[PDB]
RNA sequence: GGGGGCGAGCCCCGAGGGGCUCUCGCUUCUGGCGCCAAGCGCCCGGCCGCGCGCCGGCCGGGCGCGACCCGCUCCGGGGACA
RNA sequence: CGUUGCCCUCGGCCGAUCGAAAGGGAGUCGGGUUCAGAUCCCCGAAUCCGGAGUGGCGGAGAUGGGCGCCGCGAGGCGUCC
């Protein structure tokens, strides 16, 4: 036989008063620092409290598919990096005093990054299309301009992440973007992307106005009254019925 | 899926670095200003000091007061040539740390005495 | 305890989640003694201290 | 919220069982002991023997259950008044 | 074998610090010696605390009992715990 006889259970009660209780996760009932205890507290009085709708219309992101062709999209038209910069002053030099040299050449199209470069643009309608992030830190800087896009007609969308906004371009965060332009082999994605996102944006407008959004209770408190409720339904509900 | 264990959450033990200057501050180290000589200023040839001599085999220095012991000891072997037994300092109502040193058996104190210039 | 008439009962306990036996300053009920046992919570048997 | 089931109240039931409601999360005769896991389950490193090696042995480790799942205020009591 | 760097592993405290030459607080006593110092100097007997690596040495751990041979026997070897 391959079975010890000594070999046992020796199985732990854990009662009350009984075997000494085991290392269960605390994760709940921790104490957290001032930092993150207030970071927490902060998103449920958002839910709590009863958000107005220029704040509330940014909970209306974008959807994942949707964002995933966008960023397809803006891939094309991420603007030059350093090194690029260099490498395209560097040619021009060179071939001034060597084999004719024309100047201007001819410039491509390119995203336009932050929100007063975006918002002189959609005042001058220059934009056909323009991205805003939801996660803006003083929503004050981006609140007005949903409003704006709609008043000057450009199709707007609210992305989730700022960072991953900003990573079209090459800095930490961005605020917004835009497309003046695009050249014509995507000029067909853009018109596709852009009339999907019109319908789910700027064309219900009023009822993104409207439509208040906090309010919520605490699920513990909203459970308490739902057992009430269930109290008061069965009060009167199975007697007559 | 990593649990807490315990409802504290105390600090954690991030990595710190050792100092590495850039350059360094004073420009070269501050040499010693209690050698082998400044701590030994001059020995008594008080009749107290030589009886002290010629019949417990000591000598009877005035030493600088920030001295140890140790540091007399160290003195008196480097400038002597001489091996010493035990210090044993005091503080004179005047200022002077004074020392009375023991020298070992192998050695006659009169005769250092002597090489010194006491007597 | 000086200052105080009530006479007070070191009660000990077991920890429930350390191996640490913790203690207690309770005022003594009358009739209280040592090696005695001092049952508490909500399903304590209603005899006193 | 479910599991668990010794059981109790109710509902269903084909008497095997299932559902809802309670109940516990299981310790009261003694001036004891009681933590740093047993048990099970699934994986891998090296070495050895069968040689098909996630076959068998020797040595050494990891994870899961054990010790249900989810959740948004640590738990209570106040509270738009103090 | 140390020493350090990193990774994991474990760790409640409880407030930094100051506060007593009468509170707490290891371990020194006899004889001698000076114009003036002595439990402090000298002689002699001690003692505590720290270190002691390479471990300086002994002693303890620990040197049984079995079985098998060989030997007159004291015993020697082989092998099992
Ligand atoms: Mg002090």
């Amino acid at each position: 036989k391959v079975v010890n006889p000594l070999f046992e259970k020796r199985p732990k009660n854990f009662g009350i008063g009984q075997d000494i209780q085991p290392k269960r996760d605390l994760t709940r009932f921790v104490k957290w620092p001032r930092y993150i205890r207030l970071q927490r507290q902060r998103a449920i009085l958002y839910k709590r409290l009863k958000v107005p709708p220029a704040i509330n219309q940014f909970t209306q992101v974008l959807d994942r598919q949707t964002a995933t062709q966008l960023l397809k999209l803006a891939h094309k038209y991420r603007p030059e990096t350093k090194q690029e910069k260099k490498q395209r002053l560097l040619a021009r030099a060179e071939k001034k005093a060597a084999g004719k040299g024309d100047v201007p050449t001819k410039r491509p199209p390119v995203l336009r990054a932050g929100v007063n470069t975006v918002t002189t643009l959609v005042e001058n309608k220059k934009a056909q299309l323009v991205v805003i992030a939801h996660d803006v830190d003083p929503i004050e800087l981006v609140v007005f301009l949903p409003a704006l896009c709609r008043k000057m007609g450009v199709p707007y969308c609210i992305l989730k992440g700022k960072a991953r906004l900003g990573r079209l371009v090459h800095r930490k965060t961005c605020t917004t973007v835009a497309f003046t332009q695009v050249n014509s082999e995507d000029k067909g994605a853009l018109a596709k992307l852009v009339e999907a996102i019109r319908t789910n944006y700027n064309d219900r407008y009023d009822e993104i106005r409207r439509h208040w959004g906090g309010n919520v209770l605490g699920p513990k408190s909203v459970a308490r009254i739902a057992k009430l409720e269930k109290a008061k339904a069965k009060e009167l509900a199975t007697k007559l019925g | 899926k990593k649990i807490r264990t315990s409802p504290t959450f105390r600090r954690p033990k991030t990595l710190r670095l050792r100092r590495q200057p850039k350059y360094p501050r004073k420009s070269a180290p501050r040499r010693n200003k209690l050698d082998h000589y400044a701590i030994i200023k001059f020995p008594l040839t008080t009749e107290s000091a030589m009886k002290k001599i010629e019949d417990n085999n000591t000598l009877v220095f005035i030493v600088d007061v920030k001295a140890n012991k140790h540091q007399i000891k160290q003195a008196v072997k480097k400038l002597y040539d001489i091996d010493v037994a035990k210090v044993n300092t005091l503080i004179r109502p005047d200022g002077e740390k004074k020392a009375y040193v023991r020298l070992a058996p192998d050695y006659d104190a009169l005769d250092v005495a002597n090489k010194i210039g006491i007597i | 305890d000086p200052g105080r008439g009530a006479p007070l009962a070191k009660v000990v306990f077991r920890d429930p989640y350390r191996f640490k036996k913790r203690t207690e300053l309770f005022i003594a009920a009358e009739g209280i003694h040592t090696g005695q046992f001092v049952y508490c919570g909500k399903k304590a048997q209603l005899n006193i201290g």
